[PDB]
């Protein structure tokens, strides 16, 4: 809340897997410049 | 590394521990020769010293000097006052529902539900509200999680304000700090939250400051006189003369003349012209700030007599009959009342059992009647007649072998 | 229950708001509302058992409100769009 | 009743006799539950890692871990091992 | 409670043992995928 | 908090990015000295 930004110890690692699992990939490539997305998707066989 | 303390550090952790450990040592350096050891005393007591915090002001002001933790407690005070924060801070601690007047049980210690009722009853005793806070507590600096014991289902999210004391104390294995209370909140918000498959009551609150002396009058009048030297000129000559046969021997009758529904059907106008004129008179300088004031009742302002089996509250009955009747109703006068600013006990009121404590909101309508040298009574204000009090909170503290209470009011507009 | 003092997950955003939609607005989440529409707001929903919706380190509050790093691209400022490099 | 022993936020008899999780708490299992999706988990009611793997029975039975662990590693009974 | 995952220190070497020793391994191989797994077991000599 | 001064742990490279992303770069040149300096700048697509 004070604007104090610290990037050791927080690691990309941990959440890729827990990305990778729960969402889909949309690439969009034009001409130029590609790109990359992830959206969360939702689980039928998951009442909760 | 360098941890910047913002106004609530929300649930981060090792930043509030890394924080708090700098602060214990920082502090640490700045104590004086027994400040260790009053906190070291407090380490192993930590229960009953908050206690006698809590209900030392009560006493005998003799009592209040010859009582044994009066020095540790004067010593923790000024270690506490010792260190104030230049901003605000936001507060996490567990408070029992009991606290707020709220005598049925949310849930138990193994339950997990919270229904509905109860949220909804606890939220109708909660609101329009204010209770005072007293006493030396642990206070947490981050929301608790899986790894923090959290004994009530309650959970208390508060704001301390500009210039509180803080004082992160190690006990010998963790870090801590402590706080001393001497401020009314009042509850803004309520939610229902889940911590690890239990249900929680969240609870916003602030903190409305007031003027309490407790057992020191020299600051008492030091304010007084100062507030109240220019209300004696202000007065008219017979507007002034009404008030000085008030306490010449005139308020005794003018008050049993007012109880007992004189001034509808069975009136004195000369009692009417004195009583318009000095309230007239009391109007002129009220209070411009929250204050806090004590009064000494007995049972017959309460509808009861001495001899009343209820009155003798050294049985838990007796209790839970007079909370039960009395918390949450409202308390009427129709006459002038007269308190004390000063807490300490006096011969003039010492068998009495129950013990008032007034709340002065800022700008209501009062007189500080010991500002006249004629009169020897001391650390007396006055109020207008036609009152209205809410009755939020009441405790029953011993002295010595009788048990009295104490009762928190609001004097409403 | 039947009121809005919920939060389950314990987000600084209700329930009901989290179920049907909402936006931030002075860094307070309100009711969505048709109008808000025009003058450049957005319609957010999100998981209402969960704190983080997509799964990235940051919760759905923070997401909301653009209260992270500001040289993140403004689309990962939706619950339900993962910030992921 | 309403016991707790090894404090992992479930009763005694929910874990002997059969529970659910709904809205992350834990409920009475009823036979009707099976029709809408949900699963019938039970539980050592002494020990708060049932199966000695480091996720507790509820965190578990809740799904309150990493999301990215089989779905059929949610019940007690089968540890969370690669 | 934040949704925020740590993987320092967290060694799955504390539980091999232990998971092993109260546990049934149970093998599925399938044609071109194999899974393994281990269920825990029931001690009749242990009345506790 | 005490007054002093500490270098360790404040980093440039967290402030960066967020620098860039949100401001303009003006130079000035002259003769003997250079200057560079970056200006915040008001995004019109965000209300808030
Ligand atoms: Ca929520
Ligand atoms: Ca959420
Ligand atoms: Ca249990
Ligand atoms: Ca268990």
């Amino acid at each position: 809340s004070s604007g104090q930004i610290v990037t050791e110890g927080n690691s990309w690692s941990d959440y890729i897997s827990q990305i990778d699992s729960i969402s889909a990939s949309i690439i969009l490539d034009t001409e130029n410049e590609s790109y990359e997305r992830r959206v969360t998707a939702k689980n039928l066989q998951d009442p909760e | 590394a360098p941890i910047e303390r913002p106004e609530d550090f929300l649930k981060d952790k090792e930043k509030a521990k890394e924080w708090e450990r700098k602060e214990a040592e920082r502090i640490e350096q700045k104590l004086e020769r027994s400040e260790k050891e009053a906190l070291e005393s407090y380490k192993k007591d930590s229960v009953e010293i908050s206690k006698y915090s809590q209900t030392r002001n009560y006493f005998y002001d003799y009592q209040i000097e010859a009582n044994s933790r009066e020095k540790e407690y004067k010593e923790l005070r000024n270690a506490i006052s010792k260190n104030k924060i230049d901003k605000p801070m936001y507060v996490y601690y567990f408070e029992s529902p009991e606290k707020f007047a709220f005598n049925k049980v949310i849930r138990t210690e193994n339950q997990n539900e919270i229904s509905l009722e109860k949220f909804n009853e606890f939220k109708e005793t909660i609101q329009n509200k204010l209770f005072k806070q007293d006493g030396f507590k642990d206070i947490s600096l981050y929301e608790p999680g899986k790894g923090d014991e959290k004994p009530t289902p309650l959970l208390m999210h508060l704001k301390l304000p500009r210039n509180t004391g803080m004082l992160p104390y190690t006990n010998t294995n963790n870090v801590s700090t402590l706080i001393e209370q001497g401020y009314s909140i009042k509850i803004d918000k309520i939610v229902r939250i889940v911590i690890d498959g239990k249900h929680y009551i969240k609870a916003e609150a602030s903190v409305v400051s007031s003027l309490d002396f407790k057992d020191d009058v020299s600051k008492g009048d030091s304010w007084g006189k100062a507030n109240y030297n220019d209300w004696s000129n202000k007065l008219t000559p017979n507007e002034l003369a009404d008030v000085n046969d008030y306490m010449r021997g005139g308020y005794t009758a003018i008050n049993n003349y007012l109880i007992s529904n004189g001034p509808v059907n069975n009136p004195n106008p000369e009692l009417d012209s004195k009583i318009t004129n000095i309230e007239n008179a009391l109007k002129r300088e009220p209070i411009p700030t929250n204050l806090t004031v004590y009064r000494r009742s007995g049972p017959q302002e309460f509808g009861l007599t001495l001899t009343s089996p209820e009155y003798d509250f050294n049985k838990l009955e007796n209790i839970d009959a007079f909370k039960s009747k009395w918390e949450g109703q409202a308390l009427s006068y129709p006459n002038f009342i007269s308190t004390s600013i000063g807490s300490v006990n006096m011969s003039a009121f010492a068998k009495r059992k129950i013990v008032l404590r007034i709340t002065i909101p800022k700008g209501s309508p009062g007189a500080y009647l010991s500002a006249i040298p004629g009169y020897a009574g001391e650390y007396e204000v006055l109020l207008n007649h036609g009152s209205k009090f809410k009755i939020n909170k009441i405790d029953s503290y011993k002295d010595g072998t009788i048990t009295k209470l104490i009762v928190d009011a609001t004097l409403i507009p | 229950w039947e009121d809005e003092d919920l939060d389950t997950d314990n987000d600084n955003i209700p329930d009901s708001y989290e179920r049907n939609g909402y936006t931030i607005k002075d860094l307070i989440a309100v009711k969505w509302e048709d109008s808000f529409a025009e003058q450049g707001y957005k319609k957010y929903v999100s998981n209402y058992l969960e704190s983080n919706t997509a799964g990235d380190p940051y919760t759905d509050y923070e997401k909301a409100s653009g209260s992270f790093d500001k040289a993140i691209k403004t689309e990962a400022r939706d619950p339900l769009v993962a910030a992921y490099p």
